[PDB]
């Protein structure tokens, strides 16, 4: 999923699928 | 109220360009000329009396959009204490025009103009008015090819029956133009294309 | 000097745009005829024009009468001017 | 248990689904309704989830007792206002006695003087400005 | 001709105006829904056993505000809430708030926020509530 | 004497065009509506009209309203005439 | 201070002739008359509306350039205290328009007008300026927009030749298939006009040429 | 599906607006970035564990100015720094610096340059700091 | 008769054949 | 898409309706 | 199941058929 | 272009990350 | 290495991809 | 490099590659 995407890893992790799109993955 | 007197005048002085570019008058005024060029006529009937009936025909299906903005803007709640709530109120008035434009414009082209769904927010009014006019000129060209097509056959068949005889040095425009318009009056094509042109936007 | 108001503004169906315009014309010609005869009966009664309080009232009815018919004149002028440019093309 | 499964929702329809677990309606602005969210959320501690999402997405919010207004971060405005005959302390007592005191966006200024500095949501500053300038004319 | 054994309303792609008119008989008052709040749609099998408790739950799930002024039930959506702050010269808040209770307009869900003996107070709510409160508070100081 | 000012102007990038003009229109309509009341209740308040200290201010605000709306009228007229000269051809 | 309003109204009156010459409206108008002429249609599509659709794209591109002028010139500190700094301020206000003229105008056609204006100015003894000025020195605003408007007429005719080509390939084969038969006394443009309209509506040249012109000034994402 | 178990933000060509809101939870205030400072881009693996020194280092390496007013963190670019000279008629500079110290709007990075007990001084910084100090020093003279 | 129609059943029963058309059936 | 069962919804949650012959035509 | 539709599950359920459309089947 | 090694940058300089599975795709 | 790019070498490094693009790999 | 260019030699040498371009070599 994270080929060209920017994302934050750690406790509060998410993946920005777009400049205006957030994806919160369930553990 | 005094600033609204400007915008009320500013619509009126700009009307013959918005009606020139933002309604179905361009499609009516374009098909009514190529039917003359299809028949091989130049100045008959005019450019004035074809624009007049195209204006009234476009004024039928366009009047209820223009009519609702009156009764919506006559209401007493134009006094608002907030700047942005009045900006919302004038945004809530133009939705009769926006829903008219999105129906006949292309979503990909207005997305292109938007870069430089639609239920939560409507796209801006300047992002789609050329996309509407550029869609109407294309659709009027496409429907212009169709009714051009049967008069080519009468143009060809009498030139082939004259070439079937030996008379090859004979101008067939003086003979086809009689046969051209009887095809248009035995069809009674004038009273029926104005029907389906009205039915293309307004339902029965 | 004892007044009356009417409260019913009736509605008849329009059968066309031509049927709409006849009501809008007859509704405006009555108001412009009545207000000018109001200001004449205000003037021709001479006890109304000698009092200080009624004069700003007649000033208001003057300035509304001027602004009303001037606003319908320029608007109909720009309306038919919008017709002429489209018909010229 | 309850919860919401958002799939490319438009951030107005996301906070409208939280308007039952929160007990007040939520009014999201026009510019703040362009971002999008997706994922599995579980509403069991909403006031702790609203602040954590409002700091990661970038938003400001203000609950005044009737609704929860939600803007984004680029719409925060500010002002400075001078009072002639009332001080800051009893105007803060007006906000504490009324219920409009917001501890996230307090008033910056000297404690018994005429000038202070306001910053917050646009529905907050137009109330504090209009309530401050309508107490000098009464006094 | 109409086979269902229960008593309830079946909505198939309604428009929130034909829906609330079906609840306008169990509620004893007519319901008035605005223009921007009539573009949403509802479908499903419903049952109005008690409407004043059903309307509170649907007004929080759909996102809506409503108000009952004794003769009708106005319904708006939540993006139309208007707010204003207004000051009074010679009537206090405790004297103005008894006018609402004695009239029958004191709404306990949208109360009046302000200091108990002042001129200024903060009101917010539906537009039919705001243009009633601002006018009925302004027309009591010109009298005094 | 009570004043207030807001300092930071809202500013961003909108590729949308009409809403900036809507904010310009509402920002001019409200600022011309608040002042027509402020000059009118200054003139109907009979205490302010008697004071020569207040009268020097009262002549100022009628000029500030006068020059402002006349400026927008002439700018727009040249604006709608400029588009007219290109499209009329 | 008062005559700043005179300078504003005098700028206001000369506005649409600046839109007639200075902006990129001259690229859209010419190619839109050319796509009317290449199809053989004379009066239609009624070029009063074709000015409007060509104007709206040019305003749609020109808006970020002209918008920075308002925020720069509605500053409350326009008025300086020195006569040369105040004349410096209108130059650095006009620089955002001026480098736009630099980007889209021709090199040598701009370069020709300074040499032509200097020998008018002083005389023949002024030595000529070469290309090497470009790194440091800026030309005047009145020596740019002639060479700009000629360079944009060159680019608009460059575009107008290309889509003129796929119609005359049609107009020669129709004039040849009619002479393949013995149909010499026949007007071939009345047979050529349908298949000229099809080759533009099946290709949909409006909705890709319109994107092409906005791509020639701006980009996407 | 997410990589190595440390803490950090991976930036693959962001545009300084989606980057500082990721730092907007370690900073406990929202961050407002201007339009001229939102055209630059950044790419790399970053790690926030004390952000007030990280913002100080990146504001010098990228070229930026910033101001924390107590409720938000405004960020401008260096080409937006404005300055002004203002003269105080009826109050001094030390009695204005006590207002800035008691109000918590005092900033040691951009102090006030001037004589210690006089009326004229010199301010410079971000436009939200200059538009606050000019109007808050003019509105105190009309009080006195 | 009722395929895409919305109707109210029970005691006071009717069938909305359209958003502006009511059908009160005879008992 | 509901395979046999049908509920009605009002003011308290869902109520399991009585089994009858009428079924709801499902938009899905 | 519930192919691409967003929904709010558990004992008081609704499916959002569109940004302006609510459907109230059995509690998902 | 960094053959194997990978760093992260915050507030003091550079930190040597642990060897792991995922690598950063390098733009040049 | 870092072919047509300007960089700021030594213990806190960054590559400039564009005039307005900063990249923070290993200390160059 | 210094065919058509103008440069300063000596202690602090540089080559003006263009009217708006300086080149500072490291000796």
């Amino acid at each position: 999923w994270l080929k060209g995407r920017s994302f934050q890893y750690g406790a509060e992790g998410y993946i920005k699928m777009s400049p205006g799109h957030w994806y919160f993955p369930s553990p | 109220n005094d600033i609204s007197l400007i915008a009320l005048l500013a619509f009126s002085t700009l009307l013959p360009f918005i009606i020139a570019s933002g309604t179905c008058f361009v499609k009516f005024s374009i098909v009514f000329v190529m039917v003359r060029n299809a028949l091989g006529l130049q100045q008959i009937p005019s450019n004035m009396t074809l624009n007049g009936v195209a204006l009234l025909l476009s004024m039928f299906v366009m009047w209820p959009i223009m009519h609702d903005a009156y009764v919506y803007f006559e209401d007493e709640d134009v006094t608002f204490n907030d700047i942005s709530s009045l900006s919302k109120h004038v945004d809530e008035g133009l939705d009769g025009y926006r829903d008219y434009l999105i129906k006949y414009s292309d979503r990909e082209l207005v997305q292109f103009f938007e870069n430089a769904k639609d239920e939560i927010e409507k796209p801006s009014i300047f992002a789609l008015l050329p996309a509407y006019a550029l869609s109407e000129i294309k659709s009027a060209f496409k429907i212009g090819f169709y009714l051009y097509l049967p008069f080519v056959v009468v143009d060809l068949v009498v030139s082939s029956v004259l070439l079937a005889l030996g008379m090859m040095m004979m101008s067939p425009v003086t003979i086809s133009t009689p046969i051209k318009l009887v095809l248009f009056v035995a069809l009674d094509g004038w009273t029926l294309l104005s029907k389906g042109l009205i039915l293309q936007y307004m339902d029965i | 000097i004892g007044q009356a108001v009417n409260i019913r503004s009736m509605e008849t169906d329009i059968v066309s745009l031509d049927d709409r315009l006849l009501q809008a014309f007859s509704g405006s010609a009555i108001a412009t005829a009545v207000d000018k005869q109001t200001i004449t009966n205000r003037i021709e009664d001479p006890n109304l024009v000698t009092d200080p309080k009624e004069l700003a009232i007649s000033q208001e009815m003057i300035s509304d009468y001027n602004l009303y018919v001037s606003m319908v004149s320029t608007l109909t002028r720009k309306g038919v001017g919008a017709v002429e440019t489209l018909l010229r093309s | 248990g309850s919860g919401f499964v958002a799939k490319d929702d438009s951030l107005r329809t996301f906070f409208d689904a939280m308007a039952l677990q929160l007990k007040e309606p939520v009014i999201v602005s026009k510019m703040a309704a362009r971002k999008k969210i997706t994922g599995n959320f579980e509403f069991h501690d909403p006031n702790a989830l609203l602040e954590k999402l409002s700091l990661q997405l970038g938003l400001i919010w203000y609950f005044d007792g009737q609704a929860i207004y939600i803007y984004d971060a680029s719409e925060m405005r500010n002002a400075v206002v001078s009072l002639r005959n009332v001080s800051l302390n009893e105007f803060n007592n007006f906000l504490k006695r009324s219920g409009l005191y917001n501890k996230n966006y307090p008033l910056r200024g000297d404690n018994r003087k005429g000038t202070f500095y306001v910053s917050g949501p646009p529905v907050y500053v137009d109330m504090v400005v209009n309530a401050a300038t309508m107490m000098d004319k009464q006094n």
